Order: C-alpha cells, then structure tokens, then sequence
DNA sequence: ATGAACTTCAAAAAAAAAAA
C-alpha cells in the first residue's frame, strides 16, 4: 500500500490532466536547454532557471526517463535526448575525458540510434547533426551563460531545435512516440511478472528509477542493492517484482510530489500528502460541480498540509475528517528512501498528535488574552529564546520539541531547563512558558516521567497540594498583591524574588509573606485585602512548609502555578467569587 | 438595536445604523451589484455579512470602541459563514461564507492562511450568540430565507452546465467585491451620515464622486475625436484615423475578448479608449478599466484622457498617488478604493493583484471589472510568472461577466491560444481573440517608426566601452542596459565629453521623473534649436515604462524583444524626426542578469541566429518572442491557478485557497529590501514644499532653464505617524537586493548623483 | 491544612501571630496597621523581638473583644499554641522562616473558617 | 608566572550586612537554603578583588575589565586595535588578543574572562579561582526593614504630601563566610599570571573588605586567609585535604554566633610540611 | 568465478500566527 498508493495517483493525475509524465518520461529539472537549428548550427544555450533562493536548476521539461546509470562503464547508458553537459558537450567539468568523451561517444550513438530508427523529424536530424558537429558543440562552450552552466554540476542540457520555441527535440510527436514505443517494446520484454504493486503480468522492473526530492541525488525509493538484502537470490528489484509500468508510475508519482506542492517537511523529514479517493462527492454537490467532481490528488493535501503548519501556525482545528490524506513521510537514509511515515489515514487522526499537542498545550487565557488560543510553536519557543526564537537549540529544541509535538512524545527536559531558565530570567512566566511548561509536565506525567504528580489542567487547581505549583500560585497572588497594592511597581516581587522564589521556597518565602502584610495593608480596598489574603491562606493551606529546594520538577510547577493563579486572579470574578464561597 | 454601527455624529451627537436594515440594504446593493452572476445569490451574503454584528458581545463593543451610549474586538465575520454553511448547503454554504466570513477579514483559505474550516468550526459558539441575537428581538424569522432552492437558481443560471472548479474562485472574489462593496459603501454610507448608499443618499454628487458614463461619451470623447482628426491631415490621422475607425468597427462584433495591435504613436491612448467607448455604449457596459504595468504611462494616459473626457478620469497610482487633498483626492480617490468610475485607469498590478485579491479592500473593485471593458496598456509585460492566472481569470471574465479586455500594448501579449507540450493545456488562454487592427503586420510596417538593427548572429558580444565609442559617435543615443550595475559600468564607461545621464533603479521615482524631464527637454532643445553638447542616456528599464521620450536613436541591451519594442517606442517617439529613428540593440558584457530578463535575450538571441526577427519590430516576430517566453519560465508561478482551483469533497466542499493565492499573487517581485535614499528634488521656494512630481516636465523647466544649476532642497520624514504624507516617502526609494546590503555600517548619503551604491 | 501539633517553632509562632492578630483584629475590626502590618516583619524573623510586645499587647485586645467569651476562645488557642512553643526563639530559623508564614496563613485559615475554633475549644 | 599551585582558605566575615545578596532572592543575602549557610559568590569576591585592584594599581597591566560603563567589547575591541591587529591571523588573533587582555587587565589575568564576545578576544580561564563562600553557619539574615523619608518619581509620591518608600534592609547580624580558592599554575602559564600580580590578589584578598563598603554590606572583614602553597606546579597534597586543616567552628557555647570572636579557627598545618607551606597572610 | 573494492552515478532541501 505504499506504493499501490503512489502508482494509485500516478493513475489519477495522469487522468486529472494534472500533467505528470506519461509512461516513459520525467519531469527532469533540465537547467541549460540547448537551441540548434534544423541541421545542427548551435544556436543559443537558454537557461531554464531562476526559481526559489536556491536557483533550482531548471524549468522541469518533461523529458524522456533518466536511465539511472550509476555505474564504473556509466558513459554507455546515455539519457536519450537530454542528459549532461558531459553527454551533450563532451565537456567534463570534474569528471575528466574519456569518461565525459566516451558519455558523448554513447550519447552521440543514443542520438544517432535514434535517428535512424527516427528518421524525417528535423529535431532528432538536427541534433544528431549537432552531435556529428564537435564544432557547434564547442561553440556551446563560447556561449554567453555556459559559464554558469559549468559552475553546476551535473548540468543537463538538452537540445531544443529552433522553430518549436517550447518543445524539446525530446518533445517532438516523434520521440514522443519513440520514447512511448520505447517504453512499450524495450521496457516489455523483460521478466514477465508478477507486479508487486499492481499484481498483474506486467514485466518486472529491476532498477526501480531514482526518486528524486528525498536524498542529496535521485535514490530508487525501493531498491535492494547489497549482497544480502537480496532475499531469495533475487538480486535487486526482483527482490520486489515490480512492473515497468508500475514501478515507473510511483517512481514518477513521488518525483512529482517531492516536486509539487504536496511536499512538506512534517519535521526534519520530507512527506508527500495526497489525497485518497475521494467519496463519489454526494450528488448534491456534485450537481453544482461541472463533470462532475474530479479525484485531483493534490486537492486538499492543505487539510494536512495546514494541519502540521497550523503547529507552527498555532492555527489548529480539531479536525472532523473521513476524507483520507494518504501520508508518506519518505527521509534518506544515504541513496535509500526511509519511509518513516506512512499514513492512509485522516486529517482527525493524523491530528491526534498535533491535538494532543494543542491540548497538553491549552494553558488559561482572561478576556480579550493577546494569547492565541494554541500558541504558535515558533512564539511559543519563542518564550524559551534568549530574546528571540532562532538561538533555541536547534537539536534538542526546535528540532526535537516539533518532533515531541508532531508524535505527542515527551517533551524534552531541555525545557523546563529551558523554560525555567527563561521563567526566571525573564522574571515572568509568559503564556507560552507556562503553556509550554504544562505541556512538558503533562506528558512528563502520561510517560510516568514525574511520578506523584498528577497531569495539569486549563484552569488553576485550586487544589494539587504540590510544593512547588502551590507556591507557584502563592507567588502569583503574592505579586498581584502587590500589584494591586502598588498599582505601578518598577520591581514586583516577580522581578525580585523570582528567580529564587521559584527555584529555592525558604530563602523568599519567607520573605515575601513579610512584604505581604504590607501589600494587603496597602490596598485600597480593605475588602479585597482580605479576599487576597483569604485565597494565600487557601493556596497556603495545601503548603505545609516552604521546601529548601524545588526540584525541576517543581519549578515547573511552579511556573505553571504562578501562571494558574495569577490568571484566576486576573479572572473576571473568580477571586471574589472563590471567596463568597467560604 | 441592533446596532450594526455607531456612529458618533459630527456635531456630538450618535446615530446607530439598524442591523437591520443594514443587512437589508446591503443585501439589495449587492443585488444590483451582481448581474445575471449573482444577484440573489449575493444579497444571501449581503443579508449574511455581518449577521455575527448580532453578537450580544459585539453590540457591546461597537458600543464601547464607537462609543455609542459608553477594547475586545470581537468577530463577527464568522458567525454570519456558519449560520451559512448549516443552512443551505454544504457547497452553497461555504461558497457564500468565503464571502461571509473574509467580508471584513479579507477573503480566506479554507485550509492554509485564515482558514475558514477553522473559523466555522470555531464559529459554533459565535454563531450561537448571534443567532441568538438576530432571534432575540427583532427581524422576522423569515428575514434571512437563505432559499436554497431560489438561491440554485442564480448560481444556475449562471454556471450553466454546472461550476468550473478551476474559476469558481472568481465569484468568490466578485460576489466577494458584491459583499465587500456593498458593505463598505453602506457601512460609509453611514461613517458619514447617509443612511443609505443605492438611493440618493450617498448617490449625491457629494457622497462618492460621481462620474458621467454615457452621455460624456458623446459630448467629450466625440469632442476630442473630431479636434483631434480635424488639426492635421498627414502621414498621421491617415492612419491614427485608419486606427480608430476599425476600433471603432470592432466594437460592434461580439468577440468578447479583444486585443490592439497598435504601434507607438498610432493612436494607442486615443482608440483604445476609443474601442471600448463605442464598446461600453454598445454592449452595456458600465465601465472601462484601462490597466497599465507602470505607473508612468499611467501619466501620460491621465493627461490624455482628461484632455479628452475633462474630470472624470479617476486613477490611483497605487505608487506615486500625489498628495494634493481636499476633495479633488479623497473623494475622487474615495471612488477609485472600489472603481465606482466609468473610466478608471490604475495599473494591472493594483487590477490584476486587485482582481485576484483576498484583501477586503482590494476585493471591492472585482465588482467594477465585471460587466466593464478592462484595457491593459503595455499588455506584454503581464508576467508570465502569472500569465497563466491572469490569462484564465481574464478569459473567464470575457466568457461570462461581460468585460472585453483590450490588449491594446505595443506588440502583442502572446497569451495563450492553447500552448500545449504533450497533451495538457498550459496556459490555456485566451480563445480567438481579435486583432482589432486589420492587418497587424503590414500597419506596424506602415507605422514603423524606427529601422532597428541587432546585433551580428555571431555570438560575438560589444564590450562596455566599445559601445562607449558607439554611443559617443552619434548625439542623444537611449543607450538601455538590462541591470542597474550595467548602467553603472556603462555611466563608468562614458566620456565626459557629452552629458552622459544615468538611469537605474538605484534612484528614486521623484528623482527618476526628474531625469526623464531633463531628458525631454533635452530632446526638445536637439528637435528646436540644437544641443552642442552630445547627448546620451545610460539607462534601465525605467526609460523601458512608456516615459515620453523622442530619442532619435537608441542602443539596447541584448534582451527580450517585450523590451525590445518599448526601447523602439523611445526611439523617434511621435515621429517629426528625419526619415526613421534608428534603434540598435547591442549583445553587452554577459547580460540579463536572470530572471525573465536573462530568458529574454535567451529568445531573442536564439530568432536571430536562427532565420527568425528579418524584422524585430514586426508583429509576427513579436508574437513569435512571446510564443517562445510563455513555455520558458513556469507560466504558472507559485501556485495560483492550482490554489484557486476550487477542491470539493464531501466534508470540505469548495476549499478554495485565496489568502494564499493572493499573498502569493505578487505582480510586483519586490524580492530584497527598499531603501529611502533622500533626493532633494526640487523647490518653488514659496513656502516650497512642493514635490511637483508632475510639473517637473513642464513648471520647472519653463521658468529654471535646462543649465544644469538647479539648487532646491526639500528634506521630509518627519518620522510622525500622521496616518498620511506617506508618498513623500516611498515614492522616493530604491530597491537593492538582499545581496548588495551586506557589502555596504548603513553609510547614509552614499547614493551619488547618478545611482546609489 | 493546619498541624496544630507540628511543634516547629516556626509553625507555631506563625499560629500564634495568627490567633494574635486574629484577637486584634477582633478586638476593633477597623483598624490600620494590624501586627500583620507592623509586628510581622519581625514576628516572622525575630520572634523575641516583637513576641514579647505581642503579648503585653495581648489581654488587652482580649479585653476590648466585644463577645467575652470570644477572648477565652481566642485566649485558649493562644495556650494550646503555646504549649509547642518553649521559648520564642531569638532569631527563626530560615525553614522556621517560611514556616512562620505557613503558620500565619495556616492558623488564620483555621480561626477564619467557620465553626473550626468554637468547635475544637469544645472539645477541651 | 607563578611556579607554585595555591590553595588557599580566606575566611571573611560580614558583622551587619549584606555580604552578597540574592537579585534572585529581593536583594537577601545568598544562603545555601537547605542548610540556612549564607552564600558569597566567588564573583562576589573576585569583583571586591576587582574594585582593591581597580582603587590601588591604577597603572596599566592591572586594569580590571570594568566598572559600569565598562561595555566589555570595548575593552576586547581594544585588543584588537594592538599589535595583533591583522599581523595575528585570526586563528591566534583571539590568542594574541587573549595574551593582551591578560598583560593589560589584572581581572583578566589573575581571575578569568569570557572575552570571546567583541572581536574575539579568547576566552580566559583565570588561574585564581575563588569558590562559593559558604558561612560556617546558617546566617541569620535580619532583614531590616528601614524607612526613607523620600519617594521616587512622583507616581509613588503620597496622595498627601507624605512621602515615604520604606524599604528594606537585609543584615547578615554575623556570617564568617569561608571562600575555597585556587591558584592554579597550569592557567597561570596561559595568562602569565605572576607572583606579582599574586602577591596583589593576597593584599586585594585580606584588604578587599575594608574598602568595599556599603551601606548593604555593613561590615566585612577578612578574618583569615591561610595560603596552602605546594611545592610543585601540581599539588603536593589534595587540596580538600588541605582546607580541612583550616577547620573553622563555632566556639565552644556559643548557640549562634555573633563575631569572629564566637568562631575558632583551628589552623592544623602539623604535617602539610611534606613538602609543602602554609602560610598564613590574612590570620 | 564470486565478492570485496571501487567507480561511477547526482549535484538537496528550507517555514511559521494578527483582529475584524
Ligand atoms: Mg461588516
């Protein structure tokens, strides 16, 4: 289902008219198209580049198949009208002659082969008279961009005659059709079956071609190439009886994708998302729709697309799905394809990890909360950052707090380090600490990372008897003590017994409940003194002594008390309320 | 109550706009305000748009932030797309809440950016509220029929043969423009104390700006056609008038999407305007949009058509936008937010980026575009970067919403017939359309203006000073190099002997302007009298925009013959010149740095040492340089076609992605950073302020002569918010990349008098 | 939440400032600076300091208490505090630090929820 | 440089005041909290060092990486701006630069810096290391809480004309704080840090108190400083088996203390003589 | 001759909230 899935769009985008290549070709990324004239007489070197920063080298020209030719003898294979700047030009920019000569002596042959079985075409005449040249070829090199050609490697160059203006020599309704009759008579012959992927006759295909958009080169996706992964002497792609015609369509269904827009890093590791197919889109809708309704495959891949952005988004949706995102989470090994994910399932069930990550996430927010409702990951690691979020470790952090929110692993301790450091570094407990920190604490618990405890919730627990989270919100309602007393404080007990209030209970504590007789004495409302006092006394209840030293543990806690208790304080009428209760 | 908006009067007092008759009102607006597209279909927005407005929690916050009877800012948008999407259908609803809940957000994605799956999912409580609110007091249960049924039928009865996904999108955005309009110009119908916008309320001439339509046309452009044809009768108006008398000829056939194929000087202003006033009377049309790449032909369209048609010609820059007020802009300008003008002329990057928007302001002119005759001046520079959205929005638009788009640029864009590489349709564009002009080949011919010769089919390139030498052998030579840093090596490379004038984007669109006055003036001193000095100017593709230059002979670089012919149009520009102007085009020092340029010289480089452009300002090879441009970069950038490609499935119907196929739906590639280098224009030393943008070609440079001893200074940022006096800054920037930053530690005032650094 | 026989001599002074500011703000409800506000800085640091003016303080507030029967009330719990109190310690201890905090809040929740002191004097 | 490793004991007390307060803790005295022992960061002692050194030297070759204005980078950027200007290869820029800031800067030479920040100027490790100084006994901080007669912008000024910002005040009433240092040889080498600029960081050690006062440190004294100096550039004996010979007790009935008087410090240098001295600088 | 050693292959890939 891994690729009965891919040769399974193949089929709907090569039906969709979404433009994938048919049965013998390749979206090939050809930089430095070639021009000739009718019979040869090189004519310009156009470069078909300049897209993203990095200037992907060509406008993808769909061009007979790369033939894979990995090997010592690589120069006789020879891509047929399009393969290199060492197979067009005869010119090796590292690779030396007589292994880009004899690359041209066989490219020159392809052509050639070609021509005459191919004859009266004036695309492949032409070239084949550009390659019988070895004069315009060199006024290839004294061309005005092939300076910029030379500087990458692996340049494919490829041979539009003038007089068609978009179409290749390789695009012509005759080498069209060679490559279609050559795909259909060469690549038939071979072992019979039976299809992995499909299971009919269909002639296996060893050398499953070099999916490309995966590794630093075109890897075969599936490939079973060393002494033994061969299972039963079957050695290297009959390991895997796949079909030509099978193993060409998924082969070219995840070169589209880890060229389309359905590729998309969930985390460090490079997915295409198509969707399945799609329901018989009920005739309701489909009365409105002309045709009716097609089975694009990239349709609502943004359904998952915009389910792993909106982690980074903070723009989540708990998802109501049924419409089945086929998932696959391809990531190189070194030249193999490592399917880490693989997910026929739902937007909804894909998102329980993304949810889970949004609801050990859900910290409390007052009225009009610039907080968003699920905090961006980006802001929300923003709050563990020195003071802006690209110092955040990129290894046990960004990296692997995605990877903790992508798989609802366990948060790292790296941040309770981290967001403790920032807690009392910072002085506050920013939502997003605090959030942070109860996701952290959350699934410390659910892996029975932090035993006793119990799991956090949204609100204040007015209640949980722990050391550190009661004192946590003891020195909330102690600061917004004083922040009611003092309505414009430029030290808050927060910005000065923070950092040891959080970490070491008895050397402030003991202190800060001195200054705050004072704070309750101060506030203008002698009322809400006693509503203050009445709720440390509860908070205090569940303290039965301030503890030396709060364990990282704790701090959190801590921090997530602070946070709890100082937006129950900054509730509506919750304190007020909680009191009138008693 | 409810209070859909409160606003305080001007003299203390406060009215509310009743949500229900605000609804009401906006619902019958944006029933007129759709055709045979949308009428009852949009009014089901309309009633909708800000049926959230009924939030109980809202009508206490446009009480406290409008301070109606004494900060949260709440939604509302959401809550009128939800009751949408449960009650009529799963397709008709979040078709209608793409209206209804991007009204006042701007048009949202269904899944990426303002997603609206999220925001109805999430307007369950919101929608609760409100509904709650609508129910509570007032507005007759059947106030908000929501008929599916009736509602079918205009969908119907314009998507004949069921809805094209792939242009959905467009009534998503002019049913948008439907909603957003009427919205807008009720919600401003009372932010100013009207009542009412559809009746004469804000109908009166002091409201909106109104604009004669019809009758203008035959009191002033008539007027200008027969003072125009009666002043001379020479080797022009033998042909000006063979122009407009076939584009005059041509409104009368169907063909619902056009093009001219008119050279420099042939009339292009005059008949364009001229097709599409005898196309507007015939075919209903109430509108004519006349669309142009650069703010700087804008000019000299601005000048022509007032001169034709007076005052009604409103316009928004969109980058210079002069800062004259007090109800010549500001209420002309509060006409041009939505294009309620019969004649508006701005750019095809605030019509097209406009046309395809999702912003809530930008989304109100889709309105004006349907049922109207767009133009597109200078045509051939619509990117191929989005040739392919453009062309199947400008197609569809054609097809069914009864606009005629005018190609009316120089050449020809060569926007698709079907240009297919295997089987699939790229770019499958515009279907037959007319060359408004008779014979296309044979009139460029006849109206050539200038003999252009390229450079050898050799692959031998000029060097920076021999072409130097070139340009010094003859006086006042355009000399137009494809990068600023090759007008800065060619201004490195020039004698002193001549006035050599430089001219990239390392300079400010004031400074530009200036530069190209001087240049004209200049010119006009070689045409009356004669300049001793040599005259030459390095330029970019500045001079490329249209600027009105008569340059008798102009070198160009080695690039696209789209460039190719906009250097042409400087050179012998209005004729009175010797037999021909003559233009040559120079294979300079390495070239088009890359990009469309790069492509450019790639193709017409690869015609002339292959047989093709025997005559590079012919039709035939221009169209064949577009043949080729369009099918050499991706036609389609980003995504867009494929975003707006409405993907309907059963759980999420019509998911069409706007905020991110307007966000990505960038005319303007402003890659890099935009610097505010401080030019001192110019002064009137009068209490001078005076910017004079577009008196500098004439106010200046009659009263200050052409001796280069200028002295006026005018210093601005002032570094207030102000809300306003914003183009007296970036209307003077410039624009490097992210590259040339790094290796400049800001080092103000480096900008010299010819470039920046 | 109150160890009423905790006998850390932090806890118990805080019980005991507790019960104490308890009687004076009993004995005039309106009052500006309660020993909380003046008294506790030190009752919390140096119990010697102030623990001896505490109570010279003290049957004095149980006199102006209104309800007679509330002093011995109040008075009794100072005892029963007491008891775990050998000595008002020159300087607390930093835990005993806290736990005077502890005991403040600890003993003033016990006197300020309802029934709780007129309950447990019942049972002695 | 110095061809001897030294541990040294430097017992300092605090009389009433604050020998080093918590900004994590108000501005209390740092206190090890489990066991109430109050805490003297080494910063704390290597800035008083700092401030001796920066009073007396005043000459060049002793500056001291500095007080307030002392935007660090500048200082680094000034080593750049030397003889390693560019003749120094930016590899061994940073350690030319670091042979710099260690001539100019007596802070730099005798106690590390992280100088790695401006134009890089290397990073220093210090041969003299003080540790924590953690009291001999839980430190009874008084917190006193004070009164000005005075606000501070008129935001806090009274709503009458009485202004006040009482404030507070936290007084160690007696702490001898017992700093572990080590000056060691092999970093010695990296800064050349001299018996010189030694026998500087001993006066700066028993003198750094009587002129780094406060109104926050009341008053600290040095009350000892017993210099194990071992013979080799290695030590001849552990150091911790050394600092337990400077045993330091309360007295014999003393229930908290109150002065140094109220401490004995035993000094047992019976048999360190191995091969190695103890002398006595501070007591 | 079989299996390690080696030689070719190919030339990455990049994001991320408002708020009506
Ligand atoms: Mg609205």
């Amino acid at each position: 289902m891994i690729l009965h899935a891919l040769t399974q769009y193949y089929q709907r985008k090569a039906e969709s008219d979404g433009g994938i290549a048919q049965e013998g070709f390749e979206n090939k990324e050809i930089p430095f198209i070639i021009v000739i004239d009718k019979q040869g007489n090189f004519i310009q070197l156009e470069d078909t580049r300049e897209l993203k920063v990095k200037k992907k080298v060509g406008r993808t020209f769909l061009v007979p198949k790369g033939l894979g030719r990995s090997g010592s003898k690589s120069y006789e294979v020879s891509n047929l009208l399009w393969d290199h700047y060492g197979y067009v030009l005869a010119y090796a920019g590292e690779k030396g002659q007589e292994q880009a000569d004899k690359q041209h002596a066989s490219f020159t042959a392809k052509v050639n082969e070609l021509k005459q079985a191919l004859p009266d075409d004036a695309g492949v005449t032409a070239v084949a008279a550009f390659l019988s040249s070895a004069e315009e070829k060199s006024k290839v090199m004294q061309a005005a961009n092939w300076a910029e050609c030379a500087k990458v490697k692996g340049c494919n160059l490829s041979f539009r005659l003038v007089d068609e203006a978009v179409d290749l020599v390789c695009q012509s309704k005759a080498v069209r059709e060679y490559v279609s009759q050559a795909n259909q008579t060469q690549s038939d012959n071979a072992q019979k079956g039976i299809c992995l992927v499909t299971g009919k006759a269909a002639p296996i295909a060893r050398l499953h071609n070099a999916v490309k958009g995966v590794n630093a080169k075109p890897a075969p996706f599936a490939s079973v190439n060393l002494s033994a992964f061969e299972s039963y002497g079957k050695e290297q792609g009959f390991a895997f009886p796949i079909g030509e015609q099978a193993m060409f369509e998924y082969t070219t269904a995840l070169n589209t994708l880890l060229a389309g827009e359905n590729r998309f890093r969930i985390g460090d590791v490079t997915t295409v998302c198509w969707g399945a197919k799609r329901t018989p889109l009920e005739e309701s809708l489909a009365s409105m729709i002309n045709g009716g309704g097609k089975d694009n495959p990239d349709a609502h891949i943004d359904a998952v697309k915009a389910l792993y952005k909106s982690l980074y988004n903070g723009q989540y949706c708990k998802p109501d799905g049924e419409d089945k995102f086929y998932l696959l989470g391809l990531s190189p090994n070194s030249a193999r394809i490592v399917v880490r994910f693989w997910h026929e399932t739902t937007v909804a069930a894909l998102s329980e990890s993304i949810a889970a990550w949004y609801d050990d996430l859900q910290m409390v927010r007052g009225e009009n909360s610039p907080y968003p409702e699920y905090m961006p990951l980006p802001r929300l690691l923003g709050n563990l950052v020195l003071d802006g979020k690209m110092e955040n470790l990129p290894s046990d952090l960004i990296a692997q707090i995605t990877d903790a929110a992508l798989n609802n692993r366990v948060l790292p301790v790296s941040l309770l380090q981290a967001a403790l450091r920032r807690n009392k570094a910072e002085q506050k407990i920013t939502y997003g600490r605090a959030s942070l920190l109860k996701a952290y604490i959350n699934r410390a618990i659910r892996a029975g990372r932090l035993k006793n405890m119990k799991e956090l919730t949204m609100g204040l627990d007015r209640n949980r008897q722990d050391i550190g989270y009661v004192l946590g919100r003891l020195f909330a309602v102690l600061e917004k003590i004083q922040a009611e007393a003092n309505p414009g404080l430029n030290a808050t007990i927060a910005d000065r017994y923070f950092g040891s209030a959080s970490s070491t209970p008895i050397a402030v504590f003991g202190t800060l409940m001195r200054l705050l007789p004072h704070h309750l004495n101060k506030l203008e409302f002698e009322g809400r003194a006693v509503q203050l006092q009445w709720e440390i006394r509860q908070i205090l209840e569940h303290c039965q002594r301030f503890p030396n030293h709060l364990n990282l543990e704790q701090q959190g806690l801590f921090a997530i008390g602070y946070y709890h208790e100082t937006q129950f304080l900054f509730t509506k009428d919750a304190l007020k309320n909680l009191f009138n209760e008693a | 109550d409810y209070i859909a908006h409160a606003r305080q009067d001007s003299s203390n007092a406060w009215h509310s706009h009743p949500l229900q008759k605000h609804l009401q009102k906006v619902a019958q607006l944006a029933k007129r305000f759709a055709g045979r597209y949308g009428s009852l279909f949009a009014e089901y927005a309309g009633l909708l748009h800000d049926l959230g407005k009924f939030q109980e929690s809202f009508q206490k916050y446009i009480r406290n932030a409008s301070g109606f009877e004494k900060l949260r800012k709440i939604p509302h948008s959401t809550a009128g797309a939800k009751y949408a999407v449960e009650r009529l259908n799963p397709f008709f609803g979040h078709l209608l809440a793409y209206l209804i809940a991007g009204h006042h957000a701007g048009l949202a994605d269904w899944y990426d950016k303002g997603s609206l799956k999220r925001r109805l999912q999430q307007a369950d409580d919101e929608l609760a509220a409100s509904l709650s609110g609508f129910v509570e007091s007032s507005l007759p249960e059947d106030f908000f029929p929501l008929s599916d049924d009736d509602l079918m039928r205009d969908f119907f009865a314009f998507w004949e043969d069921g809805a094209k996904l792939e242009e959905l999108h467009i009534w998503m955005r002019f049913l948008f423009s439907c909603l957003v309009d009427a919205d807008f110009l009720d919600t401003e119908a009372f932010m100013n104390g009207y009542a009412d916008a559809d009746a004469a309320a804000a109908a009166a001439a002091a409201a909106a700006a109104a604009a004669a339509a019809a009758r203008r046309y035959a009191e002033q452009y008539a007027q200008l056609s027969a003072a125009e044809d009666a002043d001379k009768n020479s080797s022009l108006n033998q042909e000006r008038h063979a122009i407009l008398q076939q584009c005059f000829s041509a409104a009368e056939t169907d063909r619902t999407l056009f093009s001219l194929t008119v050279p420099t000087g042939g009339g292009k202003t005059l008949a364009s305007l001229g097709f599409a006033l005898k196309h507007a009377l015939k075919f209903g049309k109430k509108r004519i949009i006349y669309a142009i790449p650069f703010t700087s032909i804008i000019e000299q369209n601005a000048n022509v058509f007032r001169n034709a048609l007076g005052d009604d010609v409103v316009l928004e820059h969109h980058s210079n936008l002069e800062v004259k007020e007090d109800k010549e802009t500001a209420k002309t300008r509060l006409a041009t937010e939505n294009w309620d003008a019969p004649l508006i002329v701005t750019t095809n990057v605030q019509l097209f980026e406009s046309l395809f928007a999702a912003k809530t302001s930008r989304c109100r002119k889709i309105h004006n575009i349907a049922d109207s005759v767009v133009i597109l001046d200078e045509a051939q520079q619509l990117p191929r970067d989005f040739q392919k959205p453009i062309t199947d929005m400008m197609r569809v638009l054609a097809r069914d919403y009864g606009v005629t788009f005018v190609l009316c640029t120089a050449t020809q864009p060569e926007l698709g017939k079907n240009i297919d590489a295997f089987g699939r349709t790229i770019l499958e564009g515009l279907p037959d359309v007319r060359e408004i002009v008779a014979d296309k080949i044979a009139l460029s011919e006849k109206l050539r203006r200038v003999r252009i010769k390229m450079p050898p089919p050799n692959g031998e390139t000029q060097s920076w000073q021999k072409i130097a030498d070139e340009i010094a052998a003859r006086p006042c030579v355009l000399a137009v190099v494809n990068t600023r840093k090759h007008a800065q090596k060619l201004f490195a490379a020039l004698p002193s002997n001549g006035i050599k004038l430089h001219l990239s984007a390392n300079m400010c669109a004031t400074h530009c302007s200036e530069v190209i006055a001087l240049v004209r003036r200049y010119l006009a001193l070689y045409r009356a009298g004669s300049l001793h000095k040599p005259l030459w100017l390095v330029s970019t593709q500045l001079i490329e925009a249209g600027v009105d230059l008569d340059f008798p002979c102009v070198y160009r670089a080695m690039a696209g013959l789209d460039s190719i012919a906009q250097a042409a149009g400087r050179c012998n520009r209005e004729g009175k010149l010797p037999q021909l102007g003559e233009v040559v085009v120079f294979r300079a020092e390495e070239g088009a740095p890359s990009g469309s340029l790069k492509q450019g010289q790639d193709i017409t480089e690869e015609m002339l040492k292959a047989g093709l452009l025997d005559d590079p300002l012919s039709p035939l090879a221009f169209a064949e340089y577009f043949r080729r441009f369009n099918g050499k970069g991706d036609v389609d950038k980003h995504d867009i076609t494929r975003l707006l490609t409405a993907e309907a499935s059963n759980e999420n119907p019509l998911a069409i992605k706007f905020r991110t196929a307007a966000e990505r739906f960038h005319l303007i590639d402003n890659q890099g950073v935009a610097l505010i280098v401080p030019f001192i224009p110019l002064a009137h030393w009068e209490k001078d302020g005076s910017p004079q943008i577009v008196e500098a070609e004439l106010d200046d440079f009659f009263r200050r002569h052409l001796a280069a001893a200028a002295a006026a200074a005018a210093w601005a940022a002032a570094a207030a918010a102000a809300a306003a006096a914003f183009p007296q800054p970036p209307d003077n920037p410039d624009n490097p990349f992210g590259t040339d930053q790094p290796l400049l530690a800001a080092a103000a005032a480096a900008a010299a008098a010819a470039a920046a650094a | 939440g109150l160890d009423r026989n905790r006998q850390d001599i932090g806890y118990v002074l805080g019980r005991l400032f507790a019960v104490l500011e308890k009687i004076q703000a009993e004995a005039n409800p309106g009052l500006n600076a309660t020993i909380a506000d003046r008294y506790f800085g030190s009752a919390s640091s140096t119990p010697i300091a102030v623990f001896g003016t505490l109570m010279r303080l003290l049957p004095h507030h149980l006199n102006k208490l209104e309800f007679e029967g509330r002093a011995v009330q109040l008075q009794w719990e100072i005892r029963q505090i007491l008891e775990h109190c050998q000595r008002f310690p020159n300087h607390l201890n930093l835990e005993q630090q806290g736990l005077f905090a502890i005991g403040y809040y600890h003993e003033t929740q016990f006197l300020f929820t309802k029934d709780a002191l007129k309950n447990l004097f019942n049972e002695a | 440089t110095i061809e001897k490793r030294y541990d040294f004991v430097f017992l300092f007390d605090v009389q009433d005041g604050n020998p080093n307060g918590d900004p994590d803790a108000g501005n209390l005295p740092r206190i090890d909290p489990q066991t109430g022992e109050g805490l003297v960061t080494d910063v704390c002692l290597k800035r008083k060092v700092r401030n001796f050194i920066q009073m007396t030297q005043n000459d060049e070759h002793h500056d001291i990486f500095i007080r307030e204005k002392g935007i660090l980078n500048n200082l680094i950027d000034e080593a750049h701006e030397q003889e390693n200007v560019k003749g120094k290869e930016k590899g061994e820029k940073t350690e030319a630069a670091r042979q710099y800031m260690c001539s100019r800067y007596y802070d730099i030479r005798t106690f590390g810096a992280v100088m790695t920040t401006g134009k890089n100027a290397g990073q220093v490790r210090g041969p003299v290391q003080l540790t924590f100084s953690r009291s001999i006994d839980p430190i009874m901080t008084l917190e006193h809480s004070i009164t000005r007669m005075a606000v501070t912008n008129e935001k806090d000024a009274s709503e009458t004309g009485d202004n006040r910002t009482m404030g507070r005040k936290f007084t160690v009433p007696y702490g001898l704080y017992r700093c572990h240092g080590f000056i060691s040889t092999h970093f010695a080498k990296q800064t050349g840090f001299s018996e010189n600029d030694l026998e500087l960081f001993w006066q700066a050690l028993v003198n750094m108190f009587d002129h780094d006062h406060s109104a926050a440190r009341g008053q600290m004294n040095a009350r000892g400083l017993y210099v194990f100096e071992h013979s080799n550039n290695l030590g001849d004996a552990p150091a911790d088996s050394l600092f337990k010979r400077i045993q330091v007790v309360k007295k014999d009935g003393v229930e908290v203390v109150r002065s140094f008087d109220d401490y004995l410090v035993s000094v047992d240098d019976k048999n360190l003589e191995e091969t190695k001295l103890l002398r006595k600088l501070g007591g």
